[PDB]
């Protein structure tokens, strides 16, 4: 209370534009890229985004006096012009800790991005980054396991982990799936996996696929003498269904399951991360639907946020993009968020799109996955851009090799070891790239067959 | 087109898909490790060349991952040559051992590297 | 099989562009509005969209011969130029039934929108509509109850249902939340509800909120002699959490719960709808996050699809927009999806954005909710646009009344009953609107007070 | 409503005879073979059958005006004379989707066959066929596994699977049953099984039989190096008992169970199919009691319907008849429903008794089983009539061999492999039948012993 | 009788450093102590589940390692697995995992956990065949001064 | 690792006395009131209390080089004399968050008070206060209800 209740509308500006404000170390901060509507002062646009995101509505309600908005109000503490840009700004908003439910990305998302993106007063809105305070980070479980334990479990060090998505996407039988799996794995891939839309359909039922890929990976691991795994997709239509599948994988002794976190949802993911933690499965996150949110530079949510959100809710691996392949993605930005995915502390670096220093107070890091339209000739670049702490996946690039899967595997495994040694001997994957695999193509019949096939392919197209 | 054989190609993780590493080549490795700050360490096994699952099958459990430490992690060492020495030193004594070389990143606590330094006869 | 395996890339066009195609009654069809990249022929764009959405990848894989893509391939059976538009088209794709897991919106979305929106070859992609076949409709539960049984249960006929969102957004204590609730409902509101972001927080914990709102709705119901309800937010961070809250609302005997389906997720929503169905709770859906996906006319998903997705997943109420208030929404489009939400069959009508005839084979219909920045002076319009089968909500519009909640409730009940009778006597809500409430304001003290306060407010701003 | 409520009786004809009617793709259609009572015009008969099967009773009730019968009424849209038949017709009835509970054969049969068979106005009624629309098919789980996955699982291809029913029917001890089982199995049969009335009795209790038959099939499989299985009968008196046994087979790791679907019932059947689905057991259905319904040509239910009913409820195997053995069954009809059991689409062919095109929209198909009074000399015909996708069973034909079970096994195996190669070499099982086995009896000692014993046996008797 | 050990003190080792070792290194260190001839290795009483190493991870690896060492030596081995946790539910839950691994002993800091939780644990152990080692952390807070507190002979009776 | 493993005992003081230290906002801080044994320099007593409370023991173990104590060691960053008091001091110790199990007071006490009160080198020890950081606070449920709700 204090100050009479005076009914009626007032600009947002009056309460949620606070340039005065001194951020608290426990505040959630957000960098929104706002583009107002013609007559809207940025500081009003900016104040609406903060109000309608925290404590306020469009008119004056007496109830405010029951509590104290100074404590609760979300607040726009600064605007910045987007240099060389169409009436577009960076409104910075700070959200007090007290506003968020502990352990819940769902909650956090409901607040920050709940309703503001549809304001009539704005024409476009996009969240670029969020500063998650340690006081909030400590309330999440985060990854079931993270980078070190994963390596430690599968016993695998020095070099990118290799994987392949069986294809065709849909239409293969429980049994063919197995066949294909075994064949890719014995070749020398570390993992094979279900395509993100392989759940349980009339052509192949989850329980059938799960039973045979278990048979197969077990065959391929005995054969090679190297721990193998096949990502078994637990994405389902109901949490009960979802857990039920994760439960079978556990019954089989297999090591990793997978889940489409955005089509599944944060509420369901969080549940699976907990289930994995307690049951010891590694969980692979697939980011289906994402580009629906993260493509346009003017409206939506940037992937670096989507990525943060996942290290929070739970996942051992997350698909981070390839720079160099079939889907969109620039190098600097990717580098930025990949550190957001694996490091303990990441210093703010506008160069790379990181608007805030992120301190993860030891939440496990997540292994980024490079996938989609990549082949043998990209090896040295991937290797370069990502480092050993990455998973590199060959779908088309494995089942696409002229002599079948086993060989297609062997090709990739050599391509990569090749690149890895070049690197270690001191070669320069960026300059010297091309000779290196070129060189190895010469000594490897399977590697060769590959080289010849995808030699001329690139996906150069001017990015969004 | 040729059938990748199904029979005597047991692997050893990193580098086991390239041709047998020459001592020079191998040297490059211990060299890299070093270059980076990893403490080199050695472990040998004379009986279970590969993972198994005899005691348990829960997810993630596999018997045969742990190997025997050869002496201690050579903290402070900077002589690439000295670790190589050790390899020699162990095939002498465990001729039938599988010997490997690993690199500890103590700040991250991860084995930043590992490559087999020596398979026994007929592997 | 048949036709030698011939490794290598080929244009999508060769298999996914099939203008020949005669759509089967059981095919899922999707109208995508595609904007290619400069050198991309629409028919290639369109086929990339169909291949990378059903059965194929970027290069040739022998496995296709194991199955038969004629049966399974997703196929682009037609393109259309977007009259008076920047190299933008309507690619129309057809997905055979066999590809989707029964009952799972999760799976459907994973397929249709999984990866295609981030193709380098495209610069913008947007799903405008999806035709759900009766063979797939029948695999869904749909709403726990739907329009008829909800009216039947609450005993309410001939007029829009009235509701209010308690404000401030965040920051009120369990107790104060109840007080506010009792006060709003005794006034004449049918329902009050949790703000989509009120879950369980330091300032007020879910079980304390639920316990006091029950005490309060029970007080107001007894007082007025009319069934009351308070939407209790079950949105939580894990399914287990979610169910757990749903279970207490059941224990208290209260009649309706609520769930933010998009931040929650389809997996978790569906599980709640089931639980609600079996325990007879009505479910109110809050579409938070939706504008991140549905705003831009060139990229994303259109709400009519999000709307469809929910009628499948399960919801008794869904927010449909207001046209006339604080957030974006145009009248025709709106009328369009509102029919997609409530009617049994909805004839195609490009006028209104409906690209395909939708037959719901008796899936219950969902009650649209009109909310956000609406007041007394909008009554006649809303009534007009939406009719009896709607819920009209007054947040600010209720707690912002000069004489507090009770009177503000009364104000809206009278305004609405006012419009309803005008309508029934044959007046014309659209022409005659303004006098009607204006006339009422004259006889009702509480209504008056309201009229005077929001008289000058409107939210006219040129739409996106 | 509309049209005053006018109390009193009216002929059915007035609302349920609608030759005007244009069937909808989602209608269930039924072809009933009616035989009125002397003074009953077929179109009355026909409308009684349609009324008392959907929405109506014998007098006029006002409630009809509460709803709309046009939506709901079952309707007789055409009669046909049974050429060269005693006042017998084919009334065709159409039932709208809205009338059937999804997933429930129980529901569907309660409607279509609930009360009309006992009308006084009819003297005989018999259902010949039913058209299940895809929108109703998709609501069933169908077989736990189906032909493909069953073969995939057991690793069995190109030829009929062979099996034997241990005899005597009742009176053998748990131990002897196991003895007899190993002995059949080692000889080369794929499966042995419980006689449909072998449940749990004083002479041998289900848990005891299960334990020993497990011992024995495990012996036999080891010995042969060929996956074996023994149908374990789970048919019991209560669902609880039934599942409880299902559960024990699962504990033993055995691969298939069995259930007498008609004496158990649909309700219990479906439970069992679900249980099997989720736990990976194959289910064999035994049609005990069926002939009680399907023999007479003028009254009952035709097995093609009972067979449709099962592919909906769930079964991996179903007995289909033998044509050529101890019990009734004609070749064409059989050919007709066998296709109804295994095919994806079955075009209408009045020749073969199929009155409607049946699309199964991918429901998995069931493996027909040929059993009862068949022997070595029938091999070629069965093989002829059924094809590889069939199970052929030798009860007597196995434990009836002069040198006991093993040898008997061996006999049938050779007989069948014999037929199979002849077929593959291009011989003509039908013309060349007889030499083929005759030839082989020459080279096989066990096979010969056989030939000699059953040479003169046939079961030619003029069919019903 | 169970461990098959007679005539002489049983020998054991607490892995060090106290906190900061990774699940994997803990197992390494454990096999290595055990193969040398110690009967038991164990968790430091403040080793529960922390960011540097989570209880389920340690349990899994220490199982691997004692099983290695026992094979190798031909002498039953065991590694105290710490079940001390923040809630009884958590505590039993870990107890339960050791049981699943077949390992022979668990441990509990009886004073910082409490009697109520201790007794629950003893019962659980009794019925499931695990041996329990009690670690008396906090005790000196009570039993040092000769004029005020509780003498350990009582704390020891209490256990 | 780094710096050869050199077996043998060493004073605690060498690693656990760090008056240099700048406490982090996520550190657990503890004010212990120490009274050493006759020949024990307070900065030893103080380091013993910090070591045997976080990461170390009494002799040198190679394993330390496997991880990094700078991250994990507990650390005595100041001593203060108890004005007008029998060789009694206030040792102040800092414990990095990484050391404590979330939500578990049982864990927190097992570390800070588990073995130190019984060192031979000390004759009396007493915990006077603990600074719990927000980052650890948020890991507890805290009271079922608290003063407002109860009222
Ligand atoms: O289904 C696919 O298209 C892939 O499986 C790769 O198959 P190919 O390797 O044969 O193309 C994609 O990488 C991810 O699934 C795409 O996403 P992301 O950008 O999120 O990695
Ligand atoms: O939180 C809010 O702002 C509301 O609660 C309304 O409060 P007011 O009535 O006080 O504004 C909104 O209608 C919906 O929540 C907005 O979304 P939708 O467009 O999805 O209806
Ligand atoms: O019990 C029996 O008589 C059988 O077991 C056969 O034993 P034999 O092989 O010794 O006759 C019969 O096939 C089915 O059981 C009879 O029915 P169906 O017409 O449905 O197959
Ligand atoms: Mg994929
Ligand atoms: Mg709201
Ligand atoms: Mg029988
Ligand atoms: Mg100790």
């Amino acid at each position: 209370a204090s100050v009479g209740f005076k009914a009626g509308v007032k600009e947002y500006k009056l309460t949620y534009y606070t340039p005065e404000y001194q951020t608290k170390d426990t505040d959630i901060l957000a960098a929104f890229r706002v583009t107002p509507q013609p007559g809207v002062p940025p500081e009003e646009a900016g104040a609406a985004v903060a109000a309608e995101s925290s404590t306020g509505t469009w008119t004056t309600v007496w109830t405010d006096g029951l509590t104290s908005l100074d404590r609760y109000k979300g607040r726009c503490y600064r605007i910045e012009r987007v240099v060389g840009e169409k009436d577009q700004y960076i409104a910075y908003v700070a959200y007090p800790l007290d506003l968020f439910e502990e352990g819940s990305v769902t909650n956090m998302f409901t607040s920050i991005v709940g309703n503001v993106f549809g304001f009539k007063a704005l024409r476009a809105l996009r969240l670029e980054d969020l500063r998650i305070p340690p006081a909030y980070v400590k309330t999440f479980q985060g990854p079931p396991h993270g980078i070190q334990v994963e390596r430690d479990k599968l016993n695998k060090y020095g070099r990118p982990l290799l994987g392949c998505t069986i294809k065709p996407k849909l239409g293969l039988s429980a049994k063919n799936y197995g066949r294909a799996v075994y064949e890719c794995l014995r070749g020398g891939l570390d993992f094979t996996k279900d395509d993100e839309n392989v759940n349980s359909q009339p052509f192949m039922r989850w329980r059938d696929r799960f039973l045979f890929c278990a048979e197969a990976l077990y065959k391929a691991q005995a054969e090679t003498g190297e721990i193998k795994g096949h990502y078994l997709n637990a994405t389902a239509g109901t949490c009960e269904e979802m857990i039920k599948r994760a439960v079978f994988a556990r019954e089989l002794g297999v090591p990793i399951v997978m889940h489409d976190y955005l089509t599944g949802g944060f509420t369901a993911n969080t549940s699976l991360a907990h289930y994995c933690r307690d049951n010891g499965l590694l969980l692979h996150i697939h980011r289906a639907m994402h580009a629906v949110i993260d493509r346009q530079k003017n409206h939506g949510i940037h992937f670096r946020v989507l990525a943060k959100a996942l290290r929070m809710s739970g996942g051992d691996h997350i698909h981070s993009g390839t720079v160099v392949g079939k889907l969109e993605g620039e190098r600097d930005i990717t580098l930025g968020f990949v550190d957001l995915l694996r490091d303990d502390f990441v210093e703010q670096d506008r160069s790379r799109g990181i608007y805030f220093t992120q301190d993860w107070v030891s939440l496990p890091g997540v292994l980024p996955v490079a996938s989609g339209g990549i082949h043998v000739w990209h090896m040295p670049a991937l290797t370069e851009i990502f480092g050993d702490d990455s998973v590199l996946q060959f779908g088309g690039g494995t089942l696409g090799h002229p002599w079948g899967n086993a060989p297609g595997a062997v090709a990739n495994r050599v391509a990569l070891e090749a690149c890895v040694k070049a690197r270690n001997e001191g070669r320069d994957l960026a300059q010297e790239g091309n000779e290196i695999i070129r060189e190895a193509c010469k000594w490897s019949p399977e590697l060769a067959a590959a080289c010849e096939v995808w030699k001329e392919i690139v996906f150069n197209f001017a990015a969004v | 087109m040729q059938v990748w054989p199904p029979i005597n190609k047991k692997k050893y993780e990193t580098l086991s898909y390239l041709p047998d590493l020459s001592q020079e080549q191998l040297l490059s490795e211990v060299e890299y490790l070093l270059k980076n700050g990893w403490v080199p360490c050695l472990e040998f096994e004379t009986e279970h060349g590969f993972v198994y699952r005899e005691n348990n099958k829960s997810p993630g459990y596999y018997d045969g991952r742990y190997w025997t430490m050869w002496k201690l992690p050579m903290f402070g060492c900077t002589d690439a040559t000295q670790v190589l020495a050790e390899v020699g030193e162990a095939k002498k004594a465990y001729p039938q051992a599988w010997i490997r070389i690993i690199g500890f990143d103590n700040v991250r606590q991860v084995q930043c590297i590992s490559f087999i330094a020596y398979k026994p006869e007929g592997y």
